């Protein structure tokens, strides 16, 4: 549960991310892969090869959904219905993943945001991942 | 923990830059901000009621220095982290009953603020050695639970 | 994120609670001291003797607040922020804590509603109590 | 794992009533009706769609039952759980790579329906004994992990 503060802080530091948003996606992707190897038999039919234009793709797609996801920190289970659907109920993903994508975001965040990552952006942007996990884990149609 | 010889080389070369007498400080810092039910185990630390006041606390900074010291310990013998953490894996598991789950938490904290500190130089393939190193040293202070 | 069939398994089957709330929110507490003697820290002035007359009060706290949360599902962080207040900003409980104390209750309602405790019905009560838990852990205010 | 003697006799009095046909394929089933991601272990099963598609699966009745037998090894070897699971943890982590926090799962799993089947009989006591056994058992699971 975000507080005012935490969703200051997300709509902040996300949008001090701005357009890099698709890049950072990617990369945290393949901190994934490379970090936890075990995530990549959820992607058996990619090309998960260092800048791989799938990858680069896949990331955009992964940004675009955590910036809708901002847009609408409020009522997050409504925009992300679709996405909850694929990962929940479609592909099952072990909650578990969910901890190691967001931890990648948050290191590739530390690594690209040397003057903006501070301990409370850091704090807000935790808990804003841990509740987009549970509603992209959570089967509630 | 595993650890390829170029691995070890990576990990060895970035820790050789790191602040002795900043980064556990920061790193038990964030855990304190973004994880806050672990200022239980703090109480004795003083002020920890904002992110200021917890990444300032001289008691955190100090304190900090002997957790950074352990992990410095544990890269001096990779092969075998369950034996030089032992006297901390007591301390932790069987008088402090911290769970297991927030050594890990520590862990990744350690690699966001050393991500932190050196941006593109925390290349994927250095976060990966270090994420086996942190995972080695979680699993060696959480071994007086198994 | 609770589906509607796990708020109507959740209603249906901690109604048939009712008056045995006390009951059951002391025997659910007593197996989480038992079972796991480190929550007894979060507890040093209280008696942990077995029939404890201080146990069986509180556990009535206890169960009534789930009756609460179970009618306001749909309104947990506004009907709960003051036991988050408790739990999150004043006690520091740890999570872990919350997924002990919910497996108790699981296995306090297996043992007494065998036929009301079905797969379906098991599965909607860990994801119900797990988004109490959620609530009582974050600090949003 | 630690049973006093009257916790290892009511833990072995309890599991001498235990339905060997059934209980397992019951915890099983339960795991990945509460727990729906575990069902990406088990594909080759056939029709998990509905917790009643999943309780009724012949596969999954027939593999609880070796999951059963598992753990009457355990409660036969509680002074050597590691030995008696160190081939299913080389399965389950070298091979399936399962997160340990589902070893625990399903030993909590076992638990509630041990709790389901004995009512008032499951007390507090028997269930604390029970508890160690299952994180006995989950630990020795995850013992490649250690
Ligand atoms: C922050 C959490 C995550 C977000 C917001 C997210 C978002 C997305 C989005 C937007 C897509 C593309 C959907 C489309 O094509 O319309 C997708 C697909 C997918 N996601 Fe995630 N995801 C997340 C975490 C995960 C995790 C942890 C895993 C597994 C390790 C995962 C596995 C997949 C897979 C396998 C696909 C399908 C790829 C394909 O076959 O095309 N996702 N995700
Ligand atoms: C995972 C890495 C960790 C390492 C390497 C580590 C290291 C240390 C070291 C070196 C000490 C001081 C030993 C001494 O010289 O007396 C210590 C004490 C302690 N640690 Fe940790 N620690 C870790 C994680 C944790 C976590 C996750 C918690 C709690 C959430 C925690 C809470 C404590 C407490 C309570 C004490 C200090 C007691 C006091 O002075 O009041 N530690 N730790
Ligand atoms: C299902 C989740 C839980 C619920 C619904 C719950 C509910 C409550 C309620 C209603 C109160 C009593 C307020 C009053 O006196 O009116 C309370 C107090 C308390 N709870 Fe919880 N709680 C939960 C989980 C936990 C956990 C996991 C722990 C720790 C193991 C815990 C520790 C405490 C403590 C220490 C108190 C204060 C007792 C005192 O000193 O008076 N609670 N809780
Ligand atoms: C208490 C922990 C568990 C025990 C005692 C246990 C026991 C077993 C046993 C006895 C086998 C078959 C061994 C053989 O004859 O080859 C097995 C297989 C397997 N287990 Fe587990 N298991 C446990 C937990 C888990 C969990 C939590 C998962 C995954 C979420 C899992 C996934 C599997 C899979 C995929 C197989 C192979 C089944 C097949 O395709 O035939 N196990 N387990």
């Amino acid at each position: 549960v975000l507080s005012p503060a935490d969703k200051t802080n997300v709509k902040a530091a996300w949008g001090k991310v701005g357009a890099h948003a698709g890049e950072y996606g990617a990369e945290a992707l393949e901190r994934m892969f490379l970090s936890f190897p075990t995530t990549k038999t959820y992607f058996p039919h990619f090309d998960l090869s260092h800048g791989s234009a799938q990858v680069k793709g896949h990331g955009k797609k992964v940004a675009d959904a955590l910036t809708n996801a901002v847009a609408h920190v409020d009522d997050m289970p409504n925009a992300l219905s679709a996405l909850s659907d694929l990962h929940a109920h479609k592909l099952r993903v072990d909650p578990v993943n969910f901890k190691l994508l967001s931890h990648c975001l948050l290191v590739t965040l530390a690594a690209h945001l040397p003057a903006e990552f501070t301990p409370a952006v850091h704090a807000s942007l935790d808990k804003f991942l841990a509740s987009v996990s549970t509603v992209l884990t959570s089967k509630y149609r | 923990v595993h650890l390829t010889p170029e691995e070890k080389s990576a990990v060895t070369a970035l820790w050789g830059k790191v602040n002795v007498d900043e980064v556990g400080g920061e790193a038990l810092g964030r855990l304190l901000v973004v994880y806050p039910w672990t200022q239980r185990f703090f109480e004795s630390f003083g002020d920890l009621s904002t992110p200021d006041a917890v990444m300032g606390n001289p008691k955190v900074k100090a304190h900090g220095k002997k957790v950074l010291g352990a992990f410095s310990d544990g890269l001096a013998h990779l092969d075998n982290l369950k034996g030089t953490f032992a006297t901390l894996s007591e301390l932790h598991c069987d008088k402090l009953h911290v769970d297991p789950e927030n050594f890990r938490l520590l862990g990744n904290v350690l690699v966001c603020v050393l991500a932190h500190h050196f941006g593109k130089e925390f290349t994927p393939p250095v976060q990966a050695a270090y994420q086996k190193v942190v995972a080695g040293v979680a699993n060696a202070l959480a071994h007086k639970y198994h």
